[PDB]
């Protein structure tokens, strides 16, 4: 029933993501997930807008992915979310967790030129896949669309991405990312830390994932990520 | 394994106050929600439900 | 500077509950307070004063 050509046109999905996403259209859950998303869109204010839901497929191809950073659901206020985990639109002052991510980058790289902005498109074009497990949210309600099927769909995309070849870097921040995404640590470079939230047990500014990931890439003869943003 | 309800009374840049209700979250989810909060907190309620 | 009244209902390892009260905290104070809490959180109340 669900046709790839229609699905990618409706959601503005880059066709380079086809081998990784098209098999999800044979999962009967996908039809229920799409009908529930279509129905929520008519009865409530759904974020991010439709053209942004899959912006994460548009910055780089599956073969250009080097690092996977897992998020939960999008920011729930208008103008914040744009389809990438943690990232905010350019005119938006970075919310507290994102400020802590940016401070950890600057502590890792004192010579990095930081803009003070929170738009992470530069990282995304460089193979930093900033992926939320839940792709939509009702305005003003965190995790409101967390049980309609997005995590199963996205879970499928990540599994096929991870299976393509060994050597991905995974940065898993907080309990939720660590419980949901469990890659084989002998196949991929699996990096774990507490969440960047100011409420975490340890200050996120002390996180060295950015340096550890770059030392890993060098051992595989891959050029490092420039973390400046 | 604990689940929580979260209620916030926030104030926007125009001085308008509004409620937000977040239901059945884990304590880790509450911590993520807090780190995404930008408007001024007037009231915050966090209650274990299970 | 916004100051807050912070109330917590906590549960110790023996399953005994107890209240802790904090008056005049900033949001940064609350964050350090929350981060350092080891007992199980039953209730949290943060109110601008």
């Amino acid at each position: 029933p669900l046709d790839w050509t229609t699905f990618r046109r409706v959601f503005l999905i880059d066709d380079a993501w086809r081998p990784l996403m098209e098999p999800e259209l044979a999962n009967p859950l996908t039809a229920h997930l799409l009908a529930e998303y279509n129905r929520r869109c008519q009865t409530e204010e759904v974020l991010p807008p439709r053209e942004d839901v899959f912006s994460w497929t548009r910055y780089c191809t599956p073969d250009e992915v080097r690092v996977v950073i897992i998020g939960q659901d999008p920011y729930h206020h208008p103008g914040q979310a744009h389809g990438l985990a943690f990232s905010v639109r350019a005119n938006v002052p970075p919310p507290p967790s994102l400020r802590n991510v940016l401070a950890a980058v600057k502590n890792c790289y004192p010579e990095a030129r930081m803009s003070g902005h929170g738009c992470l498109e530069k990282w995304a074009r460089d193979g930093v896949l900033l992926l939320n497990t839940t792709l939509t949210v009702k305005r003003g309600a965190a995790a409101s669309h967390s049980r309609i099927g997005w995590d199963r769909f996205v879970g499928g995309v990540i599994r096929r991405l991870a299976a393509r070849r060994p050597g991905l870097v995974f940065m898993l921040w907080g309990t939720h990312a660590q419980n949901a995404i469990r890659p084989d640590p002998r196949v991929h470079c699996v990096l774990k830390f507490s969440h960047p939230s100011p409420l975490s047990k340890v200050p996120f500014g002390t996180c060295q994932h950015f340096l550890v990931a770059n030392r890993y890439l060098e051992t595989r003869s891959i050029s490092p990520i420039d973390w400046s943003v | 394994l604990d689940s929580y309800d979260v209620t916030m009374l926030l104030q926007d840049d125009n001085g308008k106050q509004y409620y937000e209700y977040h239901k059945g979250l884990s304590l880790s989810d509450f911590e993520v929600l807090y780190g995404n909060t930008v408007d001024e907190i007037i009231k915050l309620r966090v209650d274990k439900i299970s």
